[PDB]
RNA sequence: GUGGGAGAGGGUGGUGGAAUUCCCGGAGUAGCGGUGAAAUGCGCAGAUACCGGGAGGAACGCCGAUGGCGAAGGCAGCCACCUGGUCCACCCGUGACGCUGAGGCGCGAAAGCGUGGGGAGCAAACCGGAUUAGAUACCCGGGUAGUCCACGCCCUAAACGAUGCGCGCUAGGUCUCUGGGUCUCCUGGGGGCCGAAGCUAACGCGUUAAGCGCGCCGCCUGGGGAGUACGGCCGCAAGGC
């Protein structure tokens, strides 16, 4: 049910559309490079739709990983 | 037993020694529901424990017991569509079962002439670790553990 | 004869075979094994045992290398990958980190019809 | 009209990473693969497994959903350009300019055809291995057209909501997408579920109607024969109407 802490609650103010903010991106991915879902994140429709393509954007200029690989399995 | 669990039956102590580990040995020598005759059997076989050996009679039969206790067996599983030795482990009670079955059945394979003489013979060299009934308890522990590659088809 | 004393360990774990190879830090195999350098042939090579053997005989080949710690790196899904983790773990070879690096492809090729219903 | 909004709507160019295959090098040894079990197959000309480098083709993991867009077919990495539809708010302008629509015209998944190119993975046909009483199959190893691109054809479908389009009227509750607003909520557009009245042969439908009405188009008239025959039109052909 991810009742850990939402990333959203977690987090301050910041602009979901700036795709050069590393920091706050990595927030958003899992252990792994994945994005993670809304469970996760605690955004909205059109939030996550925005955070989608900047984390693509920034994953492209090769600030955030396409894929990591999982540890202490 | 589907409904229920089965309890084990408990059997009467022994007349002589008070075990009822006697009793069921008895009562695995037993043929046609003659007790006093399989009695006569265990009984002379014990006589004839001593003066071939200075130890009691119990301890050997006890120790024999013990050395024919199989600690894996091997069932049979029907797993797609083919059937396999799977490995396990073996309850206290058909360790028991086993070894005293075994012991009478590889007891009348003696050349020995009267039962007595073959039982005693069969309780001692299983004492002191050899017989047919060992043979038994290696063969059972060596199917299972040959095929350890089964183990994961445990049940 | 190379004296690594530390290296990685992959492992390859598919539904028919599983099969390990121990590399330096850099990825260069030293010594390996599989289900088919043990006795089995058919399809017990796709069995935890199998796959305990075969973790075992390499690590104790890795062993003449004299070789201490290891980093595992577990490579798909398979029956016996978490048995050949369990026998690498204890077997005298320290083993300092467990990986898993399947690679998933981001739908790129088209499966064989065993594989489909999916992209 | 003005001012805003959301979107895989479409076209063109460019561009990114994961993976498969292949090639080069390193390292390394006796099998890998595959199945219910196997065998063909590949491997001492060094495979599989591992690391690095390179080439190429195709599809875009997570996001991702019961979600969004489109007239339908259908559309999913990212960036830019070109471009279509649509929704809301203001109540500004025209002043019935509307609805439908036989023909016509255009679009139309996949497969298929023509010319040229491309060809990694997959794979009809086919070559084998198994299975089986046989196995022109399912299972396994290969493999061509094809799948891909450009241009031109082809006009089919469980082209499906098996429900033509438009407008008006007729309880609500709940979930959701997207706006606007006095932003507990109200209001508008769209996507779902449950249900008033009512409808239905029933299942079910129920403000996204299959309810109540109106307009216009399409189509049905027992089953087989048969979407066959003939004729016509279209198509290079397959064939379609
Ligand atoms: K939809
Ligand atoms: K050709
Ligand atoms: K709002
Ligand atoms: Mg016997
Ligand atoms: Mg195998
Ligand atoms: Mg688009
Ligand atoms: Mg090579
Ligand atoms: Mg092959
Ligand atoms: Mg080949
Ligand atoms: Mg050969
Ligand atoms: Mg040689
Ligand atoms: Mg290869
Ligand atoms: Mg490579
Ligand atoms: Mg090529
Ligand atoms: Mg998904
Ligand atoms: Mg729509
Ligand atoms: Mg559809
Ligand atoms: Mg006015
Ligand atoms: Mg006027
Ligand atoms: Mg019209
Ligand atoms: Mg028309
Ligand atoms: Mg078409
Ligand atoms: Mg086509
Ligand atoms: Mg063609
Ligand atoms: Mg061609
Ligand atoms: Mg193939
Ligand atoms: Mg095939
Ligand atoms: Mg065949
Ligand atoms: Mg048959
Ligand atoms: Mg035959
Ligand atoms: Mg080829
Ligand atoms: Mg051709
Ligand atoms: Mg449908
Ligand atoms: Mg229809
Ligand atoms: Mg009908
Ligand atoms: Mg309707
Ligand atoms: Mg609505
Ligand atoms: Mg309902
Ligand atoms: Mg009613
Ligand atoms: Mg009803
Ligand atoms: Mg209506
Ligand atoms: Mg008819
Ligand atoms: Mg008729
Ligand atoms: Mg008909
Ligand atoms: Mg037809
Ligand atoms: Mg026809
Ligand atoms: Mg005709
Ligand atoms: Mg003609
Ligand atoms: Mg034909
Ligand atoms: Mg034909």
């Amino acid at each position: 049910p991810s009742r850990k802490a939402k990333v959203k609650a977690t987090l301050g103010e910041f602009d979901l559309r700036d795709y050069r903010n590393v920091e706050v991106l990595k927030r958003f991915l899992s252990e792994t490079g994945k994005i993670l879902p809304r469970r996760r994140t605690g955004l909205s429709a059109k939030e996550q739709r925005i955070l989608a393509k900047t984390i693509k954007r920034a994953r492209i200029l090769g600030l955030l990983p396409f894929t990591e690989k999982l540890v202490r399995k | 037993a589907r409904r229920r669990r089965a309890e084990v039956r408990q059997l009467q102590p022994d007349l002589v020694y008070g075990d009822v580990l006697v009793t069921a040995f008895i009562n695995k020598i037993m043929r046609d529901g003659k007790k006093n005759l399989a009695a006569r059997i265990f009984y002379d076989a014990c006589k004839i424990i001593q003066e071939k050996t200075g130890q009691e009679p119990l301890k050997v039969f006890k120790q024999a017991v013990e050395n024919v206790k199989p600690r894996m067996e091997v069932r049979s599983r029907r797993v797609g569509g083919a059937n396999y030795q799977v490995p396990m482990e073996v309850s206290p009670r058909r360790q028991q079962s086993l070894a005293l079955r075994w012991l009478v059945q590889a007891a009348n394979q003696r050349p020995e002439r009267r039962a007595a003489v073959r039982i005693a013979h069969e309780l001692m060299d299983a004492a002191e670790g050899k017989g047919g009934a060992v043979k038994k308890k290696e063969d059972v522990e060596r199917m299972a553990e040959a095929n350890r590659a089964y183990a994961h088809y445990r049940w | 004869k190379r004296q690594v004393a530390s290296g990685r360990a992959y492992i390859h774990a598919s539904y028919n075979n599983t099969i390990v190879t121990i590399t330096d830090p850099d990825g260069n195999p030293i010594t390996w094994s599989s289900g088919g350098v043990i006795g089995y042939k058919g399809s017990r090579k796709g069995t935890p045992y199998a796959a305990q053997l075969a973790a075992l005989d390499a690590a104790k080949k890795a062993m003449a290398y004299g070789m201490q710690s290891v980093d595992v790196i577990v490579r798909g899904t398979g029956a016996g990958r978490e048995q050949a983790i369990r026998a690498l773990q204890a077997s005298g070879l320290q083993v300092k980190s467990i990986v898993d690096d399947t690679p998933v492809p981001h739908n790129g090729c088209r499966p064989k019809k065993k594989f489909r219903k999916a992209s």
